[PDB]
This record gives C-alpha cells, sequence and structure tokens, in this order.
RNA sequence: CGUAAAGCGCACGCAGGCGGUUUGUUAAGUCAGAUGUGAAAUCCCCGGGCUCAACCUGGGAACUGCAUCUGAUACUGGCAA
C-alpha cells in the first residue's frame, strides 16, 4: 500500500530527480543518476510509444507516491471535473494533505510528510487528520499539533524549505508553524516538465 | 478598368473579315489562377 | 501591341476539350484560336514576364522542335538568357545537381578543348572528346553558362514539352506556354492560345518575347 | 423513374460543380426555388433564374471562389426511402457550424441555424458542406 | 523547430537470380508544430539510409494546415487506399488520441487534442495519406467566409 | 456484391415499398407549446455528513416515452380539381 524501497532507483530509472531524499545534502552527488537502473543500466534503453506515456505515468506517482487504483481514480475524478484533465488530475494529487505538508516545508520529503500526516501530528481547520490523501479545500489552515510541535524534524524540514521555490498558492509562515492552501495551483505554477497529456493517453487508450 | 483595345466594331469587322459563318460560341467554365504575390 | 498576323490556329487531329475556351474553330475540320482571346492572354505574359525579367531573372526557352531552333537560340541569344533547342533532358531542372557536373565537364573539356591540350597524346581519343563535345554542346548548350536553376520558363509547345512543364510545376517556376489546340494547360502560369508549328508564328511570338525581356531597368 | 427531384437537383449541382460548369438548369417547382433561394441566401451559388410558362425551368448560376468550387460537398439527407424529420434539439450542425443543413419547416424552408433560432424544427432536406 | 519522427520501418525483398535481396523501407512525417506537416517515404539497403531518405524527402513537399486554436476545425474524414479515416475537433479533448501512426502525423503537425478511429486498413503507409488527406481538405472559418462571401 | 464471399438464367406481375407538376381543403405523419403520467432507489450535476474515501444524504436534471388539449402548415400522406 505504499512503496517502501530504495527510493534513488526510483528516481534512477525515471532519469530525473523526483526529489525523493531532499534531505540534507544538496543536489545527489551519491545516486549514480542515469547510469545503471539496474545491471544493464547502461544500456540505452530506446524506448517505445506506450514505454514513453507508461513512463511519465510513473513518474508522477513515484513523485506524489501513489498507487495504481488510486491514482487511476484520481483519474477519473480528474475527467469527470470541468476543464483540462491534465491539469484537473495535478490539481487533485496537489492538494492531498501529504503533498501540502511537504510544499509548506513541514517534512523534508513526501514521505516524512506522510508519517507526521500518518502519526496523527497535523491538524485542518482545527481538527486532526490522519489519513495522507485527505483533499485540502482552498482557504484551509493546516498546521502542526502542540505533540510534534518544535520536534527536530520539523524544524529542520523548515531549514531546507527556503532552499526550494516557495509556492505562490501557500502561506507559508514557519513562526506559529501553521499553513493556509489559498487557491488551487495553476498548471503554470508547478513543475513545468511532467507532461500529463501522456497520461491522459495512457489511461483513454 | 478595361485596357486600351481595338474598337468593339473593328472586333466585329475582324469577325466579318473571318471567312464563312466564322463564329465559335462554346460557353465552359473559366478559372483563373490567383495573383502571384509582389513579395 | 497588336498586328495583323498569320497563323489562325491549327490542329484538326487529337484536339483537347481543355482548349475549349480558346477556340473559334469552324474551317476544313480544323480548328481556329480566337486570336480575340490570345491578344489579351499575350499582353499578361509579356507583362509578368517583362515584370521577372526586370527583376534580372533568368528565363529557359525551351524549342526542341523543328523549326524552334535556331530560332530559340536566335532569340534567347538575342537576350542575354538561355535556351534549350535539342532534346530537353529528362531533369535538367529537378535534378539539376547532377546536370551541374555535366555542365561542368562541358566548360572543362572546351577549356581543354580550344585553349589546352586538345592533340596530346591520342588522335583517335582527341576525336571521341570533341563528339562529346558535340554531344554536350547540343544537350546542354543554353543552359551552360546559367548557374542557377531559373527564375521563369518560356516553353513554345506544351504537349511536346510537357516534361520540362512538369518540372517546372514541381519545383514553382512560372510557365509561359504557347498551346495549341491539342495541348492541355497543365500548369502553365500564362497560357497563350497560339500555334506552336508554324515558323512564321514562332519567330513573330519569339520575337515579341525576346523583345520584351531585354528592358530591364537598363 | 424519378422518384426524388431534389436529390436530382443537388446531383445537378455536384456534377456542375465536378464539371467547372457555369450554370446549370433543371425543371423546376416550388420546393426547388425554394431550396434555391436558401442556397443563394447562405451564399453557395451566385444566382437562380426559373423561365418558361407552361414548363418552367430552374436555372442556378454556380459559384467558384478560386480555381475550387464553392458548393464542397452538398448530400441529400430525408430522402423518399427513409425521412428524417428532427426537432428543434436534434436539428444538426454540419461542418461544426461551417455549412448549413437545409430544413423545411412548418414556417418555411430555412437552414438549421436559423430554424434553431426561429425555435422550430422540421424535415432535414439536406447537408451543404 | 523542425520536430521529425519516423513511424514505420519494414524490410521489404527482391528475388533475384541468386537468392533474395533485402532492403529497407523508413517512413518519416515531419512538421514544425504550428500546421506545415510533411511525409517521406525512403528506401535504402540499411536502415539509416533509408531513414535519411525519408526525412530528406519529408522536409520537402510538406503541406499547410489550418488549424484552430490547438486542435482541427470540424470533424473530417480523410480516406486513402483502403485506408478511411475519421477526425473530430474534441474541443480541448484532452491528449492527442489517435491510431498509431495517426499519433505522429497528428502530434508533429501541433495538433494535441483531437478524436480519431482509423477505418478500414491501417497499413501505415496509407494512413497517412489519410490524415494528410483530411488535415488537407479541412478548412478555417474565414476561408468558407472567403468563399461564400459572407 | 466485374475478378476476393456475394446480381435470381430471363421476364410478367399480385400483396408490399416508392412516386412528375399546380391550386384549394384537411392536419394523419411532422413541428411548437401546455397538462397528466413516466414510483422510490440507481446514473449525471450542485451541495451536506461520516477524520477522507467507499458510504449515506438534500435539491435539481434526467427518465430520450405515452396520452390529451392548443396551435403551425413547409415537406410527406388523405380528399377535390
Amino acid at each position: 500500500a505504499r512503496y517502501l524501497g530504495p527510493k534513488l532507483k526510483l528516481s534512477r530509472r525515471e532519469g530525473t530527480d523526483l526529489f525523493l531524499k531532499s534531505g540534507v545534502r544538496a543536489i545527489d552527488t551519491k545516486c549514480k543518476i542515469e547510469q545503471a537502473p539496474g545491471q544493464h543500466g547502461a544500456r540505452k534503453p530506446r524506448l517505445s510509444d506506450y514505454g514513453v506515456q507508461l513512463r511519465e505515468k510513473q513518474k508522477v506517482r513515484r513523485i506524489y507516491g501513489v498507487l495504481e487504483r488510486q491514482f487511476r481514480n484520481y483519474y477519473k475524478e480528474a475527467a469527470r471535473l470541468k476543464g483540462n484533465t491534465g491539469e484537473n488530475l495535478l490539481a487533485l494529487l496537489e492538494g492531498r494533505l501529504d503533498n501540502v505538508v511537504y510544499r509548506m516545508g513541514f517534512g523534508a520529503t513526501r514521505a516524512e510528510a506522510r508519517q507526521l500526516v500518518s502519526h496523527k501530528a497535523i491538524m485542518v481547520n482545527g481538527r486532526v487528520v490522519n489519513i495522507a490523501s485527505y483533499q485540502v479545500s482552498p482557504n484551509d489552515v493546516v498546521s502542526i499539533r502542540e505533540k510534534a510541535k518544535k520536534q527536530s524534524r520539523v524544524k529542520a524540514a523548515l531549514e531546507l524549505a527556503e532552499q526550494r521555490e516557495k509556492p505562490t498558492w501557500l502561506e507559508v509562515d514557519a513562526g506559529k508553524m501553521e499553513g493556509t492552501f489559498k487557491r488551487k495551483p495553476e498548471r503554470s505554477d508547478l513543475s513545468a516538465d511532467i507532461n500529463e497529456h501522456l497520461i491522459v493517453e495512457l489511461y483513454s487508450k | 478598368k478595361k485596357k486600351t483595345t481595338l474598337s468593339e466594331e473593328d472586333q466585329a469587322l475582324f469577325r466579318q473579315l473571318m471567312a464563312g459563318t466564322r463564329k465559335i460560341k462554346q460557353d465552359t467554365i473559366v478559372h483563373r489562377p490567383q495573383r502571384k504575390k509582389i513579395s | 501591341m497588336l498586328k495583323a498576323g498569320v497563323h489562325f490556329g491549327h490542329q484538326t487531329r487529337y484536339w483537347n476539350p481543355k482548349m475549349k475556351p480558346f477556340i473559334f474553330g469552324a474551317r476544313n475540320k480544323v480548328h481556329i484560336i480566337n486570336l480575340e482571346k490570345t491578344v489579351p492572354m499575350f499582353n499578361e505574359a509579356l507583362a509578368e514576364l517583362n515584370k521577372i525579367a526586370s527583376r534580372k531573372g533568368k528565363i529557359l526557352f525551351v524549342g526542341t522542335k523543328r523549326a524552334a531552333s535556331e530560332a530559340v537560340k536566335d532569340a534567347a541569344l538575342s537576350c542575354d538568357q538561355f535556351f534549350v533547342n535539342h532534346r530537353w533532358l529528362g531533369g535538367m531542372l529537378t535534378n539539376w545537381k547532377t546536370v551541374r557536373q555535366s555542365i561542368k565537364r562541358l566548360k572543362d573539356l572546351e577549356t581543354q578543348s580550344q585553349d589546352g591540350t586538345f592533340d596530346k597524346l591520342t588522335k583517335k581519343e582527341a576525336l571521341m572528346r570533341t563528339r562529346e563535345l558535340e554531344k554536350l554542346e547540343n544537350s546542354l548548350g543554353g543552359i551552360k553558362d546559367m548557374g542557377g536553376l531559373p527564375d521563369a520558363l518560356f516553353v513554345i509547345d506544351a504537349d511536346h514539352e510537357h516534361i520540362a512543364i512538369k518540372e517546372a510545376n514541381n519545383l514553382g517556376i512560372p510557365v509561359f506556354a504557347i498551346v495549341d489546340t491539342n495541348s492541355d494547360p497543365d500548369g502553365v502560369d500564362f497560357v497563350i492560345p497560339g500555334n506552336d508549328d508554324a515558323i512564321r508564328a514562332v519567330t513573330l511570338y519569339l520575337g515579341a518575347v525576346a523583345a520584351t525581356v531585354r528592358e530591364g531597368r537598363s | 423513374s424519378m422518384q426524388d427531384p431534389i436529390a436530382d437537383m443537388l446531383t445537378r449541382i455536384r456534377n456542375g460543380q465536378a464539371a467547372n460548369k457555369a450554370a446549370v438548369t433543371m425543371p423546376s417547382s416550388k420546393l426547388k426555388v425554394a431550396i434555391a433561394n436558401v442556397l443563394k441566401e447562405e451564399g453557395f451559388i451566385e444566382d437562380f433564374k426559373v423561365e418558361g410558362d407552361t414548363k418552367p425551368e430552374l436555372e442556378l448560376t454556380l459559384k467558384y471562389f478560386q480555381g475550387k468550387a464553392v458548393v464542397e460537398s452538398i448530400q441529400r439527407v430525408s430522402r423518399p426511402g427513409l425521412r428524417i424529420y428532427k426537432r428543434k434539439d436534434e436539428l444538426p450542425k454540419v461542418m461544426a457550424g461551417l455549412g448549413i443543413a437545409v430544413v423545411s419547416t412548418s414556417k418555411g424552408v430555412m437552414t438549421d441555424r436559423a430554424a434553431r433560432q426561429a425555435g422550430l424544427g422540421g424535415e432535414i432536406i439536406c447537408y451543404v458542406a | 523547430e523542425l520536430q521529425e519522427k519516423l513511424i514505420a520501418v519494414n524490410r521489404v525483398s527482391k528475388t533475384v537470380k541468386g537468392g533474395r535481396i533485402f532492403s529497407f523501407t523508413a517512413l518519416t512525417v515531419v512538421g514544425d508544430g504550428n500546421g506545415r506537416v510533411g511525409f517521406g517515404y525512403g528506401k535504402a539497403r540499411e536502415v539509416p539510409a533509408a531513414i535519411q531518405k525519408a526525412m530528406e524527402k519529408a522536409r520537402r513537399n510538406m503541406i499547410n494546415v489550418a488549424l484552430n486554436n490547438g486542435t482541427l476545425q470540424h470533424p473530417v474524414k480523410g480516406v486513402h487506399t483502403g485506408s478511411r479515416v475519421f477526425m473530430q475537433p474534441a474541443s480541448e479533448g484532452t491528449g492527442i488520441i489517435a491510431g498509431g501512426a495517426m499519433r505522429a502525423v497528428l502530434e508533429v503537425a501541433g495538433v494535441h487534442n483531437v478524436l480519431a478511429k482509423a477505418y478500414g486498413s491501417t497499413n501505415p503507409i496509407n494512413v497517412v495519406r489519410a490524415t494528410i488527406d483530411g488535415l488537407e481538405n479541412m478548412n478555417s472559418p474565414e476561408m468558407v467566409a472567403a468563399k461564400r462571401g459572407k
């Protein structure tokens, strides 16, 4: 029900940093990125069309830490909502509670944020939410409880929040350790390199 | 504006010179190529 | 621009229905072109053809049938322009690349011929080489000093020289043809309903065209 | 025998556009003049003219924009073998609105735009694309 | 800004005097990403010479398409030899959802989000030829209004 | 549906299907509106409650239909010329 394995291996099959070990240090430096996703990893794949579509879907799931039935349900919900299904799908992945806890700098990675969410260290709107996939509405206040406030992790995580780009659709404020999800993220406000038409076309075959 | 040309009466005279009844009047659809761009 | 003239149309046989707008068509089984339609057509051809001739362009007269020769050599060569008067090689426009190196061999062999080593080392091979200059000279005659592919094309018979029209349409070159009642206005951009095989008609005709070419800005 | 004179009219116009014909004559009727008035109104033909006294003859002066022909594809929809009667909601648009569909409504012979604006459906005669 | 991609390579044969002789055919489509689609066939004795002749023929013989915002305009049907092909503008009907060998020509064509369904034969050499014929005889609201007056 | 499977060996013709052209009437088909009905749940939309989701639920849309009444009369049908 979640991955639990070598993370930088997943980041190495995709060829791109999936932010799976954000943590203390800088850019990887001990990953052997691009070089060998397994034993025959030095081989160029010469990847197919199914391979590029598949590999795009796997990039997105392995970023946000979602498995397939849950992702597939996000595609059905993004499909039925009015508008653009790629952009709706990223809006559904960005409203996840573990993601919003990661974006605010409360967790160093999304797995650490998922353990903060999971171990009842996070309230939304003054109610404790235990669930990684809670869908944070706009104009909500998500914060850390009094237990697990001033624990080392979150402090260190806010320390590495300043190294990243400070997302526009949040009120990050780390003094009180509370945040406000203000609006839904625009497609132009996130990541610029994921090709969601490939995963629309992957599920539409 | 029509280009300078021999008079219509003159054209009729040319038609008159034409030996025999000497008139062709087949009517068909006409297609004209678009003018080439100056650039 | 109008002179009483002698051709009045021809070709009883193999007439083409696409020439139906241009036919007066009465006498003795033969078709008469409506020359009252030809005169505006031919004045238009002189208009756009003088327009590209004044932009310093290359015209390429095409005269394979007889006696369009040496009338196309006389008319093209009366201007500072180019011509094909013998068999038009299939693909001297659309692969001009390979025809470029054949023209290069014509230049190298005439430079070798009248100046350099022509009497050198053999009589038989020298005769062989000279008749290579007759073959490359009559096939690649006018076009040998062109150095580009031309900015217009003026063919003297549309059905007899359908290959050149087909290539100049393939390459986006304006084709200026004197069609007859057997010919077809394929991709001829400036059709002229005339007479293709009368020497009076083609010398009058090329006389007018060569007259309007040699007026650039001057 | 002739059993659909409307499809015969549209056949005359398809084969006149296809043969670069300047004008097209046929026997005339009230429905053909109604359709022809819709075609002139929507810009697919240049003009029409009904002549004769005891045997009327409709004549359509056709249009050609460039060398190409204006009437790109005219189809007969409600043929006699199977008639097609659409409501004001079921009333189709042809080439996503770029091409009218001549519907015979109770108010008269109209287009799809004009009869969807008039709020009433009817018998859809032909697609002009 | 050329955006080339190959669809199909095959091994054809000839059967001369002494055994058979095997040649390779490419089939590529180039296009800028805003109209301007071409395809080229090209055949040669090895595969990279085949694809190079295919690209070189496809860079010329390139056709304009009157796109909409990012997509087609009206639903269009193009046919070639045995291969009948439907397309539907799918006004932001997200993603190019076309068959194989039609996804590629629609991809480099610059269209983004149409709905397709090839019928009949679906030989790749004839399913393009039935997409260009198709995208070629698809005309825009400023062309139809040019034709018919307004 | 010439050659891949597929045009009766050819005709005449009943029931059936289709039917040139003009005017008038009808309004059966057709179209428009109204009313009654088309159970509730389910699907769809906008919301609400279970920490979320599945789930439950409020309101709507829908149920492409049928019947009746009111109209329109271009096309098809009936009738008369």
